[PDB]
């Protein structure tokens, strides 16, 4: 596992802990899987801590109560008020999503193809290491997520501005 | 056509612990404490180690090792139970927190001790039982047809336990199982009894002998 | 086979579109939806008798919006009282019912819970039951059908147009 | 087979620790766990309903103790609310049940009894009902669990947070 | 049947421990005994279970003699409180179940009593053994559950209910027996 | 044996042709020595039993501690039996239950179950003529036990 | 078979009559009207037994005429009780059932219903149902008979027949 | 050897049972038995010496009981008076001593330690201290159980003896 | 003879991650660790029972500071509360111990001294000190690791806790 | 070898009676001798210095006679104000002593011990020892007897001179 | 061997002045020297630390002096305080130590006591001990050197050049 997507320029195969010193492809795909799939939640949370940070909101009336999109909080306030009947609609809506349309359900060229024949913005106009170099960059563009959203989390807490 | 249990009082040997009564040919004596009791002819339908699963349901013919089983495993107990029926009345009891409460070790009455300890008391006895008695099946489930009853492997020979050394000669070991045999078979009726009288009088056994075994306060 | 799953005595075969010789290749769709607005009707029909018949469920909907269960109306309206998360409730757990559990793209209509749970091997009597199903979902959707045109132009519910003698 | 059941559609043979082809002697007795864990599950879960929606028996299940059925809580204390010398009666029943009648050393769950009595004679449809004993078995799993570690996050009992609606844990005194 | 191994369960096997099978003939007789003892004894125990749970039905078993339903005590002596020209119905029908319907000369025990898909005895052989087992292992534990049921009533005067609410099991420190 | 024609010096009247015409099982010979005898025996103990309760031997104690019942209550006349309870009642005719089935069953037709004559606990064999002599005295003063209750029964 | 069906134990092809050798094609419309008449006094016994132990619907049978169903006698002057609109309704979805339902004409029996949904594999079962149904039928005709003669030749009901302890004639 | 460690000058080999040559097997365990009767018996004396000097820990022993060190009797009711809670710890401790450091199994009393962390490699000199192990254990034995009956045959300790010039017999001394 | 140093009763050799068979080349700084981490924690629990038997040197530790040495502490801030002057002192003092007098880069363990000055003759006597000294360190470390933990899931020292008779897990 | 084991340094062998030359049977007992007064002498010098530093026992010698350690004499009439049934327990156990644990017939002097328990392993470092026990034992016996006679000419004991100052005659 | 013992590793043989060769025969004596004026400072050293933490012998030195020995300094001024009949016996003493008991010619270092008494049998073990005297020796030698110029270019004893915090250069 020492030239794959993970192998960078700075890092070519870090991998401090004992994690893959064998010749394991099923634990190395399901730890790739999750590491695109921390990468792209995280990228999306970094985007929307800083979109509600900056104070941008939708348009307004989040519910037909009298709730506006501006009255909602900001951070880990958000929670608690959203309303909860669309606080289900959050948690149901991404487990439908979860459960039926983000799986590699007809096989993908590699982990984490989830183009089911379905949607497709291009992928046969690259140059085959193109394909590996987008690959190879939204990786490192999740990685740097997951440590960019870790840091406005555990520093919202803290109060530490950023 | 017949029985074949009523095939082993056809043949009926003649008893020792029972001399007038003629004990059936499944006991051979070739087992031991064998003294030729069975008026009722359990030997006669042998049991299967039932506990293995449903392919070890069905006894084996001529085969009492798991009477011997069930035998010996009661006679184990029945003797630790019958110091515990009698040691917290003579060597006192122990003490008891404000969290278990006090006077929850006290109960000089040995069934209702049962209900005046607190349930992890009782939980980490039964535990305890339940830890030697998973060794019990991991021995039986192991050795399988080879096993030899009462063994959790504790002693003398093989690989076992033995943190005493304990090398008796091998015909003065035929005789420690003989005094084992024989005191598990004294046990059993000794707390039947201790559990009997401490249901009828209400107290301990020391405390009813001590009564009787003393002279009245009217008669001193 | 499905073909002969749906005929009769009295009516037969019965197609005034002539659907099965022109586009025959629709038919085990029409079939699986045939089937499928059965069933909905039946279990929608047998639910608007128990609602009239007032046997609900003595407690609250949704307490944060002051629903008793007899507080919804028993016709028409009654499914536009649920309140947002409790039909949110439903979308969520029927679409683990409709693309996951009892698939409705699957057109055999058969998820492996048989009648009463037992498979029925005398394929005369299975055909039967199979034609019972096509029957009286048949007779359900024109029943689930002529009591909300019954509910809209009269105004009032089943419970109320049988206390009016509003029926002849 | 059984190496076959436990093994459905979204996720098909499911072992993240790939202990199927790393130790195939010990999924004999793995299968048995988890069909007994599933089962003792069931009955578990089943019961947390009854018991929070109130309905108990009548009358005391410990008249020496002056202890009533309904005095029992409905939450994770009720059992050991229960007397030591009914909690020794219930372990001593469930012992003989799982070593004579339907012992737990049979690894493949037979124990004469069918699926309400009967033998299913498909093969097919036999092992249907045996994955839905097995997928209504580790979803159990899940809820038993999920039902006594928030009974002790929340302080509450099942029905006592239901009462109170405490169903959303963000906007709640909790942690985060 | 002492072919198949009928009432040959598990725990024990061909429990005969006495040996009183010596014919293939004189099991025939003990088994047409066991299964009809069993039948009887399992509705007895029945029985004990609903009267002394105190379900009984509303209204006068004897209005001629005023005997209400709750009138009839729950323990042994209750189907004596009975009159006996109700009585008499009671052994009139079961006496003419068992000579002409259920005749009890037919030592095989079968009547034809089929609940069709709750025993497909034909395609599920091994049903039959289990259910042809059950019949007779809960016929022999409620043989001597009501055994149970009737010198515990006798040795202590109390009833089943009426012993359970006082606690009383236990022949020892009581004031009955020499225990 | 005691089946034989041979006891009771003869001779009476019908022979019962109508037992064979649609009853035949009751129209054996062998059946109706048993019944004859049974009811023989059962009216001995009963002519017996209406001296000792007519001469007010009544007993020593209560018949039923519940019900407050003692001996000297129940009548000494032919409401005897229908006056002591039921539950009571009961224990006798299933004790009579198991004579008649288990310890002398009345299956068997000749009458010995291996019991002597006057002695318990080890059977008085009878051997020769005297044991044919005492079996139709056994029937002899079996019929007058018999026709000695419905005459001390109508009045 | 279908002629081997009225034969239990005790009495047989019991038929004083000679109709099974006199008529022999005239069997299978004669046992078709057994088995109807049977399976009609059979729900009749049970009907009369439901009605006299006072269970009634709880409501209004028919509130234009202003009766509620605790108001129609539980004897033999039901029907009498119900007025002409709900016998027209009765007599009508019955035609449907008679007629283009489960008819009448068809003399098999068997419909499409079998033994509660099922059909009976084991032939030997089967045909001690059938004769079950015969013989149960059969005792329901007779026993719907003497209900309606017993309530005609007292004045009272099954109910206050029982009530008033007027059971014995004598 | 161990059969000549016991032997000392003015008896030399003292047996008037003769179990030394009856019974030549069970001699190995029999000098464990002497060797571990002696090792306590000598820690006994030693003991006792210190408690009637008053030599006290200065503290409590048990706080919960109100238990001072210098409450406790300095005779033969001194572990009499050491709360339930507290002979447990002794045991438990004694347990991990007498079972797994130094097992009383091991019949040659030679677990890890020398006289003072030392080996003797002079054999005669070896046995020699070997000897007055033994007859030091032996005369600790005399000389812990002649102190224990003079206790309760006086009712007073060793401090109250020698306190009221107590030291002739009121009973019947023996004492060298 | 370092490989059967550590093997002692019911244990034996003990290798949960297999280090022994995977890394046998690292073996010789893993126990010199061992030892030396042994040797720091065994003088760490009697460090923890001399300052909660309030043994001080009777003193001022800093008369600057107007620090006695029973004004520091006896639990884990004890370290915390020296100056920074005189916590340079420790550590100008051990960097002459532990590179230049008793050097750890010795991977053996072993320096001038033996044990009291002596060393052992006896292979197996030396053997059988040698192994109380990496299983009293071994013990010792997780020593004072469960008093460090202990303290602070607290908040009292070891004085206080058990002054106010906190020995038993209640909160815990 | 005990026939040069008194000869050190700075005399020699001295011997001006001539009696290692003399009579050579006796050595062995004159050796064991003058070994023995060295050892006794050597444990009351050590004994002088701790009386007279009123280094006592803290408590009654004798309750019954009303003697504190304290009232003991620290010179010649300390052993002498000893109760009678005090010194017959001295006189008893080192019958025990002197008779039967370490006996004063073995003439060699090595009885179980050694210098602290242990045999010194080394015949030249041994051989030193015991010279210093010879040694020390003979200033340790002529150190005793001026003890005891400047006791009872000056009338004083050893604390009261060093009280008075007298050390010159 | 003896011309081995006085190395160790931070500075080997160290020669500064190249007198092993120069004067080969004289290093048996200096290394006597060495030694002596080694034992003589390491006992110096620690001599000072007792005087300066006033642990003193509670009594009188000379009562015809009236002079206590708490009325001695702990410096440099506490030799100077003795009286000279006390000199006197000072040299005397060890007079009879310095040229009869352990006599000072002798250069082989080691008299008929070891260390603590005992030879030490392994050649490894002894010459690392005989480094330490030396090494501890040379260090109590510039030791004590520097204690006496922080008294005779300071003009106040150890104890109070740390109770005023004068330590500071
Ligand atoms: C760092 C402290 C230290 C150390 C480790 C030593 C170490 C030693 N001393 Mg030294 N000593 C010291 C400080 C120290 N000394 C001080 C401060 C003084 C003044 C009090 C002395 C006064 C002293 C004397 C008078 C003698 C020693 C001797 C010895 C040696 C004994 C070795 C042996 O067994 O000889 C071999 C053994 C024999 C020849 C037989 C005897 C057994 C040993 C090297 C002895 C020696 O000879 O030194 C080389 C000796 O006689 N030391
Ligand atoms: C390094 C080296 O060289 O090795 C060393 C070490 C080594 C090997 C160990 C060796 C040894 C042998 C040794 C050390 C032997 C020592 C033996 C010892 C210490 C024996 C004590 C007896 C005390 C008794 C019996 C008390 C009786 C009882 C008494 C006194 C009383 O009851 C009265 C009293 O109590 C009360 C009642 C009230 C109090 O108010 C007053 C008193 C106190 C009066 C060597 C060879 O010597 C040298």
């Amino acid at each position: 596992f020492e030239n794959e997507l993970g192998a960078q320029p700075p890092l070519g195969f870090f991998d401090p802990l004992g994690l893959v010193e064998d010749g394991n492809q099923a634990k190395f795909d399901r730890l790739r899987y999750v590491e695109l799939k921390h990468g792209r939640i995280s990228m999306l949370a970094v985007v929307g801590y800083l979109i509600e940070k900056a104070g941008i909101r939708l348009p307004g009336n989040i519910s037909y109560d009298g709730t506006s999109f501006a009255d909602i909080p900001d951070g880990f306030a958000a929670l608690s008020k959203i309303p909860d009947a669309g606080l289900f609609q959050l948690f149901a809506f991404i487990g439908f999503l979860e459960v039926f349309v983000m799986k590699d359900i007809t096989g993908g060229e590699f982990v984490g193809d989830f183009r089911n024949g379905f949607i497709d913005f291009g992928w046969d106009s690259f140059d085959e290491e193109t394909k590996l170099k987008k690959r190879a960059i939204e990786l490192n563009q999740g990685r740097a997520a997951m440590m960019g959203i870790l840091a406005l989390m555990v520093h919202e807490k803290l109060g530490v501005s950023l | 056509g017949a029985s074949p249990s009523a095939d082993a009082w056809a043949n009926s040997i003649e008893s020792k612990a029972l001399p007038f009564a003629r004990a059936p040919a499944t006991l051979d004596g070739t087992m031991l404490g064998d003294f030729g009791f069975d008026p009722l002819g359990f030997s006669t339908v042998p049991v299967g180690p039932w506990f293995t699963g449903i392919e070890g349901r069905n006894g084996q013919i001529g085969n009492l090792n798991w009477y011997r089983e069930a035998e010996l495993i009661h006679g184990r107990i029945a003797q630790v139970a019958v110091v515990g029926f009698i040691a917290p009345g003579l060597f006192g009891t122990l003490p008891g927190n404000e969290w278990t409460g006090v006077d929850a070790y006290s109960n000089l009455n040995p069934l209702e001790a049962f209900s005046q300890v607190p349930g992890l008391a009782i939980l980490q006895i039964f535990l305890f039982m339940s830890y030697l008695e998973v060794r019990r099946i991991n021995i039986i489930k192991e050795e399988g047809e080879n096993y030899m009853p009462g063994d959790l492997r504790i002693g003398q020979g093989e690989g076992r336990w033995n943190p005493f050394g304990l090398d008796y000669s091998p015909e003065a070991y035929e005789e420690k199982r003989l005094q084992e045999l024989k005191h598990c078979r004294l046990a059993m009726i000794g707390v039947f009894g201790l559990w009997a009288q401490a249901q009828a009088s209400g107290v301990g056994v020391t405390e009813q002998i001590g009564a009787a075994l003393t002279t009245p306060d009217y008669y001193a | 086979s499905e073909i002969e799953l749906g005929v009769t005595e009295p009516l037969g075969v019965y197609d005034p579109l002539g659907w099965l010789e022109s586009e025959p290749e629709a038919f085990e769709r029409r079939r699986a939806v045939e089937r499928k607005h059965g069933r909905v009707a039946m279990a929608a029909v047998v639910g608007t008798i128990v609602h009239n018949n007032h046997i609900v469920f003595d407690g609250y909907l949704s307490p944060s919006n002051n629903l008793k269960f007899s507080d919804i109306p028993t016709g028409v309206d009654g499914i536009r009282a649920i309140p947002t998360a409790g039909l949110a409730q439903i979308l969520a757990f029927f679409a683990l019912v409709e693309l996951a559990w009892m698939p409705a793209s699957k057109y055999d209509g058969d998820y492996g819970v048989g009648y009463f749970g037992t498979d029925i091997k005398d394929p005369e009597e299975k055909a039967r039951k199979l034609n019972v199903e096509l029957n009286n979902g048949r007779a359900a959707m024109m029943g689930i059908m002529g009591n909300m045109v019954a509910e809209v132009l009269t105004g009032q519910t089943m419970y109320e147009q049988y206390a009016s003698g509003h029926i002849s | 087979s059984e190496i076959e059941l436990g093994a459905t559609e979204p996720l098909g043979v499911f072992d993240p620790l790939g202990w199927l082809e790393t130790e195939p002697e010990a999924f004999e007795r793995r299968r048995a766990v988890e069909r007994k864990h599933g089962r003792v599950a069931m009955a578990a879960v089943v019961g947390t309903i009854v018991h929070n929606n109130h309905i108990v028996f009548d009358g005391y299940i410990s008249p020496s103790n002056n202890l009533k059925f309904s005095d029992i809580p409905t939450g994770i204390d009720g059992i050991f609310s229960v007397p030591t010398a009914g909690l020794a009666q219930i372990i001593a029943f469930l012992g003989f049940v799982e070593l004579a009648w339907l012992p737990a050393s049979q690894y493949d769950g037979d124990y004469g009894v069918g699926y309400f009595g009967n033998d299913i004679l498909d093969p097919e449809e036999k092992a249907r009902k045996l994955n839905a004993e097995l997928n209504n078995g580790r979803a159990a799993m899940m809820g038993i669990m999920g039902n006594m570690v928030a009974e002790k996050i929340t302080g509450q009992t099942m029905y006592e947070q239901y009462a109170a609606g405490h169903f959303n844990p963000f906007n709640d005194g909790e942690g985060f | 049947e002492l072919e198949d191994g009928i009432g040959a369960v598990a725990p024990l096997g061909y429990f005969d421990p006495l040996g009183y099978i010596k014919d293939e003939e004189t099991f025939i007789r003990y088994r047409a005994v066991e299964r009809k003892h069993g039948r009887v004894a399992m509705m007895a125990m029945l029985g004990t279970f609903v009267h002394n749970n105190g379900w009984t039905f509303d209204g006068y078993l004897s209005p001629s003699q005023g005997l209400k339903f709750s009138d009839i005590d729950s323990g042994i002596g209750g189907l004596f409180q009975v009159p006996p020209a109700g009585l008499a119905q009671i052994i009139l029908l079961c006496g003419f179940v068992e000579l002409a319907w259920w005749p009890a000369s037919n030592l095989s025990g079968d009547y034809g009593v089929r609940l069709g898909t709750l025993n497909d005895w034909e395609e599920q052989p091994a049903k039959y053994y289990r259910q042809k087992n059950a019949e007779l292992n809960n016929g022999r534990a409620a043989m001597m559950g009501i055994l149970g049921t009737f010198t515990h009533e006798v040795i202590t005067g109390q009833n089943f209910a009426e012993q359970a609410a006082a606690g009383h099991f236990s022949p020892f420190g009581d004031g009955q027996g020499f225990f | 044996e005691p089946l034989g024609l041979y006891d009771p010096l003869g001779w009476l009247d019908p022979e019962k042709d109508p037992a064979s015409k649609f009853a035949t099982f009751h129209a054996n010979f062998e059946r109706r020595r048993a019944v004859e005898r049974k009811h023989g025996r059962i009216a001995m103990v009963a002519v017996v039993g209406m001296l000792f309760h007519n001469a007010d031997i009544e007993f020593p104690g209560y018949l039923s501690k519940e019900l407050g019942i003692r001996f000297s209550d129940v009548p000494n006349g032919m409401n005897g039996l229908f006056s002591i309870p039921l539950a009571g009642l009961t224990q006798i005719v299933f004790a009579i239950g198991v004579m008649e089935l288990a310890i002398w069953p009345a299956s068997n037709y000749s009458g010995d179950y291996g019991t002597g004559y006057g002695r318990p606990f080890v059977p008085n064999v009878l051997e020769g003529d005297e044991l044919k002599y005492k079996l139709d005295m056994e029937i002899n003063q079996g019929r007058a036990a018999m026709m000695g209750i419905m005459g001390a029964l109508v009045g």
